[PDB]
């Protein structure tokens, strides 16, 4: 029994060493592109400050032209 | 390959060396600078022991071994372990001899002259080298790209460089040098993780520090809303079971460490965060120069991988200065190896005819010769 | 050479006909058209003639160098690209053209739109082409060689596709290269039978780590169009330019024979002098031979031959020796040259075109046989352009494109991805290593052209 | 020695799960990041096209008032 024991275990460790292997390129993928999401989070709310005060000094110049 | 001298590439820090083959585009073997003794007494007769054991066969056992380190930021403790460090490199790896091929080397700005020409020593009065020079880290990282007006921001683990060499180099004092990379960082940390317990106390496992740091470590994007963020367990508490045998949750302590950065008070002194250095670069050159500077920012050092390193720049530049035009930095992405790319160049260049040192130049003008003529 | 040589054998002058006929053979395939002449051969040539124990010859081998490999991309309005992009295409049924995913419409592919020409006023390639099948199939490449030099093609078309729409995803540091359509990226790595995330992720991106090891392959470098343009090209040029010159040397596998080894006479044959009223870069590497052409005949007419008269002791005396123009040669290959300066400027990427143009003038137009406009005070000249004068006449550059094109640099990621595939001809573009040209391989490409020129004179010095 | 196989056997196996497991969700958080990521670039892109825009009507309302 100890024989068999002895070579469920050696292929149970091999498939052991693969899942943990997946995972760890799995997890680290997922963190790269959570960086990456959070790094174009912010880059859309700045912008999106931007966006509105290009649209506000457009407007704000067309009535700055009514005037005149 | 064959024909024609052929001469090497190499970038010697004051933490980890950058050398290959010939005509290379990266570095072939980059072994790390460590040089310690066995305090315990080798086994004495299981080798006498000497080889304070460096390279990768260092590395791998650091256990019994006393890790001292030569190079601090411009004093050597000692030049003699300096000459069989460098005994190893060509021959073990690269197979191919000083006494046939040319050499490149970096050059630490503002250090002391009579280092530049004690290394030079060693080269021309035993490792009879006839053709050598010492180019200027950053200038290096520049040439590559498709421009002659760049700010250039380079370090790693020697110390911080505010090189704004765009157009020409050297003026009023626009550079800076700050002893605060690298090694800084790494000895930063052990006294920080001491106020939860943990106290890496040796300088073998200081390097242990460095080793786990470049895996999962962070850089607070704001100190203030990620301390309320600490009250949960999900972006915090990262998972590093110590190949040893004892998990390290590194939740606080990652981005905790590096504002130190933005935060020289930290360290006793007066400095400001690079964004401060930035202006004070800025500040000193003409005024219709800064429009296309900021168009412009060269960083380079894998120091700038760190996660939270380039997007805090922009909220800092833009702050305390003028706001009218591109404020753009261009932080390459593997930006360790530019001094390498750049290097390959020189190596190559016929020009370079023009500024390297010859056999016979050397004992015309003296030691001096060097820093003497050239900038 | 034959009768001279030789006769009896019944299988000597009947494969001699197959041997005479290999000339037009080679000229419908690798062959495109110039201004100057339809039939231009498109490959450097230095063929070897060995001889049987008989009398008839053997066989012989085949050696190129740098090929022509920018007419793909650039080339002047109403000139043509390489003959089998179009010969192709007029020829093959819809049924076989379908099969490699391609429509009849060159502008629909980049290719063939780089350039903004398709048809041509003088030639009829619809009815040309019956004129290369005929030469296909009566040598010996049987349809199933032919769809398998195609299977390269076709992924290359699957390649070509691959435009890109000038990324400014970077909020600040520098404009990537992004791909929306990416069927082109993902058909590319199809026919490869790769990983089409990973090879984006591992060419388009530079990475290196190292420890004694050998690295491990992930971190990122978005490049600019320019650099990401000119690596797409440098490996769509040496992958076909290999295959090609294993080609030509399979294609003896049923003419060259094994029984005999010995002398060997070598029949030179290179790209020819070019004049055009408008000339650039590409024209200078072609001119640049004429140059080593003129020194290798004084070298020989006027130096070897000499030594040879005195050396029997004949009445000999030096008349009026013209300039051995040793400083046209000295002017680009020791430290302070030409292409010492230029190769030097290639790597310098911040020094474009105008920052290298100063770096010649200054260099030179003062060191004999150079002018400009500066010096030589003729409006002929540009501000931007030179006067270089040759053994002949003279010669006016232009700059468009200079670097790109010159640089040549081709580092070992471009070239590993394909070694590394799992295909029976994608490696085998890449025929067992070291073909003739060992010595150490990784890098950059500006040197080993270098080499391959001077193992064109070297060869050439000590012999009759 | 068996009775150590045996338990080596019980630990593998079910960090073996886990391991797979881990996997699994470390993916299925990829896929939910990754999708929003992709959003996010697309939204931003489409921002900065209205940007430019919007700059240009407000730069195209000052030159047009220098006139009158
Ligand atoms: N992938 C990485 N991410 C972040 N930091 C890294 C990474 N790889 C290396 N480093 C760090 O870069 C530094 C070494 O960079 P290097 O350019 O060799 O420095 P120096 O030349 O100053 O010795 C070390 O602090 C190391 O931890
Ligand atoms: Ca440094």
């Amino acid at each position: 029994e100890l024989d068999r024991a002895q070579e469920r275990l050696a292929t149970a460790l091999q498939k052991l060493e693969e899942a943990e292997k997946a995972a760890d390129e799995s997890e680290r993928g997922m963190k790269v592109i959570e960086s990456r999401a959070q790094k174009d989070e912010e880059k859309m709310e700045i912008q999106e400050i931007q966006l509105k005060e290009a649209k506000h000094i457009a407007e704000d110049a067309d009535r700055k032209y009514e005037e005149v | 390959d064959e024909d024609e001298t052929t001469a090497l590439v190499c970038d010697n820090g004051s933490g980890l060396v950058k050398a290959g083959f010939a005509g290379d585009d990266a570095p072939r073997a980059v072994f790390p600078s460590i040089v310690g003794r066995p305090r315990h007494q080798g086994v004495m007769v299981g080798m006498g022991q000497k080889d304070s054991y460096v390279g990768d066969e260092a590395q791998s056992k650091r256990g019994i071994l006393t890790l001292k380190y030569p190079i601090e930021h411009g004093i050597i403790t000692n030049w003699d372990d300096m000459e069989k460090i460098w005994h190893h490199t060509f021959y073990n790896e690269l197979r191919v001899a000083p006494e046939e091929h040319p050499t490149l080397l970096t050059e630490a700005p503002l250090n002391p002259k009579a280092n530049r020409e004690k290394m030079t020593q060693i080269m021309f009065e035993t490792f009879n080298v006839p053709a050598m020079y010492v180019a200027i880290q950053a200038v290096l990282s520049l040439y590559a790209s498709g421009r002659t007006t760049g700010i250039v921001l380079d370090s790693g683990d020697g110390v911080t460089h505010n090189v704004p060499i765009y157009e020409g180099y050297a003026l009023p004092h626009a550079i800076m040098r700050l002893d605060l990379a690298g090694r800084d960082l790494t000895d930063y940390l052990m006294k920080i993780l001491t106020e939860r317990g943990y106290s890496f106390v040796t300088t073998a496992e200081r390097e242990i520090v460095r080793d786990i740091k470049e895996k999962l470590c962070y850089v607070a994007l704001d100190f203030e809303n990620e301390m309320a963020t600490a009250a949960s367990s999900s972006s915090l508490e990262k998972s590093y079971e110590l190949p040893d045998g004892q998990v390290i949750t590194i939740g606080n302590e990652r981005f905790r460490c590096p504002e130190t950065l933005f935060q020289p008070s930290f360290i006793g002194m007066e400095s400001a965060g690079i964004h401060e250095t930035t202006y004070n670069s800025i500040m000193k050159c003409d005024i219709d120069i800064r429009k296309d500077l900021y168009a412009n920012n060269v960083m380079s050092g894998g120091t700038t991988m760190y996660p939270g390193i380039a997007d805090r720049m922009q909220k800092e530049i833009t702050a305390l200065a003028p706001s009218t035009m591109k404020i753009k930095i261009i932080a390459p992405p593997e930006r360790k190896y530019s001094v390498w790319i750049g290097g390959s160049i020189l190596a190559s260049l016929s020009t370079f005819q023009q500024m390297w040192i010859t056999k016979q130049e050397y004992d015309e003008a003296g030691p001096s010769i060097v820093h003497r003529k050239c900038f | 050479l034959t009768f001279v040589s030789s006769n009896q054998s019944p299988n000597g002058e009947r494969i001699s006909k197959m041997l005479l006929d290999s000339n037009p053979l080679l000229e419908a395939f690798g062959n495109a058209k110039t201004l100057r002449n339809d039939n231009s051969s498109r490959f450097g040539k230095y063929m070897e003639m060995q001889f049987n124990a008989v009398g008839s010859p053997i066989g012989g081998k085949i050696t190129n160098y740098l090929l022509e490999k920018s007419r793909v991309v650039g080339r002047t309005q109403g000139e043509r690209s390489f003959h089998i992009f179009y010969q192709m295409l007029k020829g093959l049924s819809q049924s076989k053209l379908d099969e490699l995913g391609l429509t009849p419409n060159a502008p629909a592919y980049e290719y063939l739109k780089k350039s903004g020409c398709f048809d041509v006023s003088t030639i009829d390639d619809s009815g040309e082409f019956k004129i290369i099948v005929k030469a296909m199939e009566t040598l010996g490449l049987k349809e199933s060689d032919q769809n398998s030099i195609w299977r390269i093609l076709a992924a290359i078309l699957h390649i070509g596709n691959i435009t890109f729409a000038e990324a400014a995803e970077q909020r600040t540091g520098t404009t990537t290269v992004k791909v929306s359509d990416t069927k082109s990226l993902a058909a590319a790595a199809s026919c490869l039978k790769t990983d089409q995330q990973s090879l984006s992720i591992a060419l388009c991106y530079r990475s290196i780590s190292t420890g004694v090891g050998k690295r491990c392959e992930v971190i990122s470098v978005p490049m600019d169009c320019n650099q990401a343009a000119y690596s797409r090209d440098a490996l769509a040029k040496a992958l076909y330019e290999r295959l090609f010159n294993w080609l030509v040397s399979k294609i003896n596998t049923i003419i060259n024979c094994t029984t005999e080894k010995g002398p060997v006479i070598g029949i030179l044959d290179i790209y020819g002098f070019e004049v055009f009223q408008n000339n650039s870069f590409e024209q200078l590497n072609i001119n640049f031979c004429n140059e080593k052409l003129q020194q290798l005949f004084i070298e020989l007419t006027l130096k070897s031959e000499q030594e040879e008269y005195v050396r029997e002791g004949i009445e000999w005396k030096n008349i009026e020796y013209f300039n051995n123009k040793p400083i046209c040669e000295l002017i680009e290959k020791k430290p302070i040259g030409l292409i010492s300066l230029l190769d030097e400027a290639c790597l310098i990427a911040k020094s474009t075109d105008q920052t290298f143009l100063d770096s010649i003038c200054k260099q030179f137009e003062k060191n004999p046989h150079l002018q400009s406009y500066v010096v030589s005070k003729d409006r002929s000249i540009g501000d931007t352009c030179f006067r270089l004068k040759h053994y002949a006449g003279d010669v006016t550059y232009d700059v468009r494109g200079f670097l790109d094109k010159n640089k040549d640099t081709l580092f070992g990621d471009l070239i590993s991805s394909m070694q590394s595939s799992s295909d029976p001809l994608v490696q085998g573009l890449f025929p067992p290593t070291r073909p003739e040209d060992s010595k150490k391989r990784p890098e950059t490409a500006g040197s080993q052209f270098r080499n391959a020129m001077n193992a064109l004179i070297t060869t050439l010095l000590a012999c009759s």
